[PDB]
């Protein structure tokens, strides 16, 4: 496959925080073909951000991201007392592709 | 298809009275009724139409109602002004064609 | 993208409106492309809603047209929003302030509706739906499907591409479809949302049935239909064969409209400008475990109706008065609007009353394959290059 | 505000015929705002005819079989209201009754709100 | 999720709101999903139901988006959910005596 | 003549360019004037999309040329891919759904190089 | 909407079989959606088991063989059903299960590269454990 590698793997954050998580790639993926994943404990891990720079429209307004080659950095602006997820990175550009490691966040 | 309200309508005059147009759910237990007022010898107008709703003429000194199967016409206290012939009005929504009329109302008072 | 895309084949509306024909087949093949089509998001179905509305205000007139006119007779007095806004009771102008404070509409916010009337002319105007070919615009082209068993929904291999449709004909029709286009293999069964029992189901038949809806006389207003009886069974036949080999896996029972405003009780369509409300109870069973009603020569009373409900938009429309003389309208039955009323647990059965109404439902057959795509002819390539 | 004159009293024979004009002054005339509703000295009132949700029958109230005949002529403003073979109690008095101009689409249900005077139509 | 209550024969009134002021194809349903409404472009059904003569709508506020439902002759066979389905907004209003 | 552009469609990349040479070597009363008008209305229309889009290339230097050596050199983010897959593995869907912002920005490019 | 419900969770003996079962309500059909499906080990990172795309049946190539897909359209009073056959129950495949759908419906959404595509809802996940 492609090897994905989430970096900081665990980190800790006061309320109202911006908290930049980078996701590297072992290739240089062109055409930013990563979404962002949260996961809170015991439900759903639903979908945040697909194609790296487009918010889904369940989701609020506050997270974002950008690509850098093989890097890609997930946003979180004005963090909120419900999004104390787990966070993920896919990687879907080749068959198939694999997650992140986490960002279990904390304060 | 009938429509049986009382004939003979006779209290003193000024005491809010009342009286009804009873039929059937094909009839009036379903659509609204309009009461029309016709003085004994002239030619009739309506008094009340959808069971709330008044003409320029009328509207303080009556009040109608519907009431489940039956309909409610009551006068605030007139003497002698309204004493006249009234008639509930409505359409028959079953091949029981078409509009109806009640069958009589003398209203009178005492003196 | 989805654009206006205009008309139509071969003297008020389509000498104005739209273009003659063309020299078809006109009609490119395409390999290994596969297109997701949907019938039920399609934006060909309102485009052509507002142009037959276009149509039949230009080519039918009704004396008179009683719309509704349902406003917010002086005064803007509702303003943003609270409460204590008065209006109504004596005639039109006493005094009924009403309390809220959040709102929600009195007579959310209030309207005071009206009703405009309006009087047409009103000549005696016949009318004909002809063809209507579609042509796409400059820079546009009308994707197609070609496999038979086409559900609406699902991805079609067989993708061709033409620059205008086929045969396309103004037929408006409650209850039963007139006029349509047919299958080429076999029957197919539709909805938007099999389970939700609230959606049009849609059935496209096979074999052209033909219907004979003639005005004798001793009566002025009294007309009938005759539809051929054991082509009629075949049909239904092989509906309930088709429900019941995919679907349900229950009984069957057909029924007639159960009620409401009298234009989808009865099978409704105009003709020759006369607008037929045939009685539509015989034709409609067949229970049938899988395994006195004039049985050769079915007879369907049918009255002319000159007082209509507007499909056009909401109110009614009074047209001139009838015709004196006798009038064909021999026809193709062609499918069926069908609902259900799924339940209930001891049965078992399934009440299958039909349906009908939305006069868009009757174009999605006829909008059948067709897909709205915009080219764009602008490619980036990085090649050597010398 | 609307006025509605009916038409002047009238004289006839059994077996014969009675046209009813109605002049309608103050609105313009649509084609289904006028009932007729004859009226029985000794007796209530009675639907002649009239205009609901059966979508095109002035309907005639299941006595009027062969005899009646109701058409209504919108750009005189007045209407004409037929009645043939006059029989024994065909002796009483007509009204063209009239509903306003009050949230009609619907013509179902709609009530009388305008009156002609009475006509008397008597069988010699 | 509202409740509402009236005694018994008389009428009572529900609402859907629709915010896009074309009288769009909507349904109304009872709790064990018998049809009792529907609009057909812009026409009338009834629901095949214990509710097919004494059910109606007033159909001018359709224009508005305004989707109401006007039940008449109550009695103690309401006392059930009604919901609306207009694009999603499955709704849940209740009729008590 | 606007309609064979997507004959090759499902295909790959230069098979279709192939195609493209092929198919571009391959090709009294008022009904009167009222159903030959809208005909002379439909040429002038597509003469007017072909022409508009002629000088839409025009400006990058690519005047009636299928085929034109521009003068941009890469960003190697720009689907850093050998040829073989290039012309091969991948239709046209996989990369206009792939560069688009990057199809932006070469559109601002080619500009920027066409006037220097 | 979506909203996507499984079956029941339950508890496995090794060496047996078993067919996952997630309903899909507020799905047209599975020729505009497809289905992919992901296990989580009860403490590590999520992983790819397979798809549904256009009615072509496919677990991945590290896993061949022992689970594969099965999906069945929407019937008469059935919703849309995806079911997963679990052969040779180790000790190891003890999991949470999740089924997901995605929009197959344009091709320019970016939900989708040629069935490899990012999860649009999500289910609420099956444990299975090992006794
Ligand atoms: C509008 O029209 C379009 C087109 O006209 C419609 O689209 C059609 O929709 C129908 C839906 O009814 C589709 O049928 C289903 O297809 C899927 C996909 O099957 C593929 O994958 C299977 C995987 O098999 C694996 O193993 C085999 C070896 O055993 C291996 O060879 C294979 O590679 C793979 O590894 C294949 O078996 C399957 O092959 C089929 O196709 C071949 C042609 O290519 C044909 O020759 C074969 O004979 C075979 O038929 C194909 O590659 C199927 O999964 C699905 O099958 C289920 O449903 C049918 C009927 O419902 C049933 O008979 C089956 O047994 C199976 O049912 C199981 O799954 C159910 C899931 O709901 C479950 O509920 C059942 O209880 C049952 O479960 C039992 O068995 C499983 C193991 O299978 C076990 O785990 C359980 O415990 C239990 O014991 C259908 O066949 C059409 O494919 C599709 N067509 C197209 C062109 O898209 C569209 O739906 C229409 N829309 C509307 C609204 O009408
Ligand atoms: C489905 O498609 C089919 C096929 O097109 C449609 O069937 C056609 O229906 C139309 C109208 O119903 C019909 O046109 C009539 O054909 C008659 C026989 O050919 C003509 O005689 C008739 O002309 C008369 O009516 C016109 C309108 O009033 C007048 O302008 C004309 O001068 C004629 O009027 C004289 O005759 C009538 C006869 O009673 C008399 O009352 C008048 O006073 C006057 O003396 C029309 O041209 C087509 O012929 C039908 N086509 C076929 C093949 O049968 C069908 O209607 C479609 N279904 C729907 C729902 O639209
Ligand atoms: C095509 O038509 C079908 C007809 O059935 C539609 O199916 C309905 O879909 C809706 C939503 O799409 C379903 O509503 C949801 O049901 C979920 C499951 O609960 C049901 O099942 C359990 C156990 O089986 C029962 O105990 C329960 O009573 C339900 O019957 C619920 O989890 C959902 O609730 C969640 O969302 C709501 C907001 O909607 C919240 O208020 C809740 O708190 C909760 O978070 C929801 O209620 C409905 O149940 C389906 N019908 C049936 C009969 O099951 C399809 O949606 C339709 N598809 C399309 C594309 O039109
Ligand atoms: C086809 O539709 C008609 C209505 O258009 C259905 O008729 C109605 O059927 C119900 C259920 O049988 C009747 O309600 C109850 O019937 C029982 C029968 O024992 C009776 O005891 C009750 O008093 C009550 O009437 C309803 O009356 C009836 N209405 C009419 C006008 O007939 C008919 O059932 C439908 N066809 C099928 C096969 O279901
Ligand atoms: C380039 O920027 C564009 C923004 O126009 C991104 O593409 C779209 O992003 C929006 C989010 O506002 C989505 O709703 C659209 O679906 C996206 N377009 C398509 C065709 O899917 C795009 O993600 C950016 N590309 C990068 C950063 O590589
Ligand atoms: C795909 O669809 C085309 C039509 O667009 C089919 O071509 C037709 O085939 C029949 C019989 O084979 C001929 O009678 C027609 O003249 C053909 N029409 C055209 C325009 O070529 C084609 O057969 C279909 N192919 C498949 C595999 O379904
Ligand atoms: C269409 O014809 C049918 C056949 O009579 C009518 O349906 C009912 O039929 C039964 C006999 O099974 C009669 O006892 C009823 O009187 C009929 N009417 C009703 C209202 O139940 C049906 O009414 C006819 N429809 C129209 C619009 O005329
Ligand atoms: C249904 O009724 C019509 C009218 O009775 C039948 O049509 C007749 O068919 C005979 C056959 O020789 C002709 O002679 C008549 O002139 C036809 N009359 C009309 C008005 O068309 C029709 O055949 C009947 N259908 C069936 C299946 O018997
Ligand atoms: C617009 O609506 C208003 C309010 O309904 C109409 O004013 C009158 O309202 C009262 C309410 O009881 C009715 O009794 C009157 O009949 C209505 N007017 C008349 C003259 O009938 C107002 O007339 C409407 N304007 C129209 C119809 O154009
Ligand atoms: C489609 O692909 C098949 C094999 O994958 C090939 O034989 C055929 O020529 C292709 N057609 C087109 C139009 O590319
Ligand atoms: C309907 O009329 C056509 C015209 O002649 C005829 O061919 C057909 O057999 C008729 N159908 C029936 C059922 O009478
Ligand atoms: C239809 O024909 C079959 C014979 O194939 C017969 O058994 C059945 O009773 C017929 N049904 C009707 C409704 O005529
Ligand atoms: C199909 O339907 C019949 C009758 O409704 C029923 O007996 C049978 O069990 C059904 N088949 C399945 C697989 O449920
Ligand atoms: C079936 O419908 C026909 C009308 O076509 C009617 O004459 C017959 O009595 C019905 N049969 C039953 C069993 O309801
Ligand atoms: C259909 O057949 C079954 C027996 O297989 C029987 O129980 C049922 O009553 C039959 N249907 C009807 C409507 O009689
Ligand atoms: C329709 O069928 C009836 C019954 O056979 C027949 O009397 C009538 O003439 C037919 N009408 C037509 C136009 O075929
Ligand atoms: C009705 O269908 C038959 C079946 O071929 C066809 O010949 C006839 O032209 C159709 N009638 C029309 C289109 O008016
Ligand atoms: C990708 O780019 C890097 C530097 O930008 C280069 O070293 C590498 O060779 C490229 N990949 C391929 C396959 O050429």
């Amino acid at each position: 496959d492609i090897q994905m590698t989430q970096s900081p793997s665990t980190l800790s954050a006061s309320i109202g925080d911006t908290v930049r998580i980078s996701c590297r790639a072992s290739q240089s993926i062109t055409g930013n073909w990563v979404a962002w994943y949260q996961q809170r404990p015991g439900k759903a891990p639903r979908l945040l951000i697909y194609r790296g720079a487009a918010l889904l429209g369940g989701v609020p307004s506050r997270f974002s991201g950008s690509a850098a080659g093989t890097d890609f950095t997930l946003t979180i602006g004005n963090l909120q007392a419900e999004d104390f997820g787990t966070f993920y990175c896919q990687q879907y550009d080749t068959y198939p592709g694999t997650f992140g490691q986490g960002t279990k966040v904390e304060v | 298809s009938v429509l049986t309200q009382p004939p003979s309508v006779s209290a003193a005059p000024g005491q809010k009275v009342t009286i009804s147009c009873s039929g059937s759910s094909s009839n009036i237990g379903k659509n609204y009724v309009s009461w029309y007022q016709q003085l004994p010898g002239a030619a009739p107008k309506l008094l009340i139409f959808d069971d709330t709703q008044r003409p320029s003429g009328i509207p303080d000194r009556f009040s109608g109602s519907k009431s489940g199967t039956s309909a409610t016409l009551a006068i605030t206290g007139l003497q002698t002004g309204d004493e006249a012939d009234y008639y509930c009005g409505t359409w028959d929504s079953s091949l029981s064609t078409g509009q109806l009329f009640g069958g009589g109302t003398k209203l009178t008072v005492l003196g | 993208a989805t654009t206006t895309l205009f008309c139509a084949s071969d003297n008020v509306w389509a000498t104005h409106a739209c273009v003659p024909t063309d020299p078809n087949p006109q009609e490119i093949v395409l390999g290994n492309v596969t297109e997701n089509f949907n019938m039920w998001k399609n934006n060909m179905v309102e485009q052509m809603h507002e142009d037959i509305i276009s149509l039949w205000d230009q080519s039918l007139k009704p004396c008179v047209k009683l719309t509704p006119l349902c406003v917010t007779e002086k005064m803007e007095t509702g303003e943003m929003k609270n409460c204590s806004f008065n209006v109504t009771t004596s005639i039109r102008d006493k005094i009924k302030k009403e309390y809220a404070l959040f709102y929600k509409l009195d007579v959310y916010r209030l309207i005071n509706c009206n009703t405009s009337v309006i009087t047409q002319a009103c000549p005696k105007v016949s009318f004909e739906p002809i063809p209507i070919h579609y042509c796409a615009p400059a820079g546009f082209a009308i994707l197609k499907c070609n496999s038979k068993t086409f559900n609406g929904s699902g991805p079609c291999t067989n993708v061709s591409t033409v620059q205008c449709t086929h045969g396309i004909r103004p037929v408006v029709s409650t209850q039963l479809l007139l006029n349509g286009s047919l299958a080429e293999e076999e029957i197919v069964i539709r909805s938007e949302n099999i389970t939700d029992n609230a959606k049009t189901i849609i059935v496209q038949l096979n074999e052209a049935v033909e219907i004979n809806c003639t005005r004798p006389n001793g009566n002025i207003r009294q007309a009938h239909c005759n539809i051929s009886k054991a082509r009629w069974n075949e049909t239904l036949g092989q509906i309930v064969a088709k429900l019941e080999e995919q679907f349900p896996n229950k009984t069957i029972i057909f029924n007639h409209s159960s009620g409401g405003d009298p234009e989808i009780v009865t099978h409704s369509f105009n003709c020759g400008g006369e607008f037929f409300y045939c009685n539509t109870t015989p034709l409609f069973n067949s229970t049938w475990n899988n395994t006195t009603g004039g049985e050769q020569n079915i007879t369907l009373q049918c009255r002319i109706k000159q007082i209509i409900n507007m499909w056009q938009g909401v109110g009614k429309a009074m047209y001139a008065p009838p015709i004196r003389g006798q009038i064909r309208c021999s026809s193709n039955i062609t499918g069926l609007l069908l609902t259900r009323d799924g339940g209930r647990d001891q049965n078992g059965t399934e009440t299958f009353r039909p349906g009908g109404g939305n006069m868009r439902d009757n174009w999605r057959s006829e909008l059948y394959k067709y897909k709205v795509v915009k080219i764009e002819p602008l490619g980036i390539a990085p090649t050597a290059c010398k | 505000q609307v006025q509605v004159v009916q038409s002047g009293a009238e004289v006839r024979k059994p077996g014969a015929s009675v046209k009813v004009s109605c002049k309608v002054s103050g609105f313009t005339l649509t084609g289904l705002s006028i009932h007729w509703v004859r009226q029985a000295p000794g007796k209530g009132l009675e639907w002649m005819g009239g205009f609901g949700p059966e979508e095109n029958e002035i309907i005639y109230a299941q006595k009027f079989q062969g005899r009646v005949s109701m058409t209504e002529d919108t750009s005189t403003n007045t209407a004409y209201m037929e009645l043939s073979s006059l029989r024994s109690e065909d002796t009483a008095v007509y009204y063209c009754a009239t509903g306003g101009n009050y949230y009609n689409l619907w013509t179902g249900y709609y009530p009388l709100a305008y009156w002609g005077q009475g006509t008397l139509v008597t069988v010699s | 999720k509202k409740v509402v209550l009236g005694k018994k024969g008389d009428t009572v009134e529900l609402t859907c709101t629709a915010s896009q002021k074309k009288s769009i194809q909507f349904h109304w349903k009872n709790s064990n999903q018998i049809k009792i409404l529907g609009n057909q472009g812009s026409f009338l059904t009834k629901g095949p139901s214990k509710l097919n003569d004494r059910a109606d709508s007033r159909r001018s506020l359709w224009d508005q988006g305004n989707f109401p439902l006007i039940i008449k002759n109550l009695k103690i066979e309401d006392s059930d959910t009604y919901i609306c389905e207009v694009e999603d907004q499955k709704e849940e209003v209740q009729l008590l005596v | 003549f606007i309609l064979g552009f997507l004959g090759a469609a499902g295909s790959t990349m230069g098979a279709a360019s192939m195609a493209l040479t092929v198919q571009a070597r391959l090709l009294h009363m008022l009904q009167l004037t009222v159903w030959g008008i809208k005909q002379l209305q439909a040429r002038v229309l597509a003469v007017e999309r072909y022409l508009r889009d002629q000088q839409l290339l025009g400006i990058w230097g690519c005047s009636g040329k299928i085929i034109c050596c521009t003068n941009v050199p890469w960003n190697d983010s720009w689907s850093n891919k050998t040829i073989n897959e290039i012309w091969d593995n991948m239709t046209w869907m996989q990369w206009e759904k792939e560069i688009d912002n990057y199809t932006q920005h070469i559109y601002t490019l080619l500009e920027v190089s066409q006037i220097q | 909407q979506i909203h996507l419900v499984q079956s029941g969770t339950e508890v496995k003996k090794p060496g047996s079989s078993v067919t996952v079962s997630c309903k899909a309500y507020g799905v047209n059909t599975f020729g505009l959606y497809a289905v992919n499906w992901v296990r989580q080990a009860p403490g590590q990172s999520l992983e790819y088991i397979g798809q549904i795309w256009r009615w072509k049946s496919s677990a991945s190539h590290h896993f061949r063989g022992r689970v594969l897909i099965s999906a069945v359209d929407l019937t008469g009073s059935s919703p849309p059903i995806s079911s997963l056959e679990i052969k040779n129950l180790t000790s190891d495949d003890t999991a949470v299960y999740f089924c997901t759908t995605t929009s197959t419906y344009d091709k320019w959404s970016g939900l989708h590269h040629d069935g490899v595509m990012a999860f649009s809802s999500w289910g609420q996940g099956t444990l299975i454990s090992v006794s």
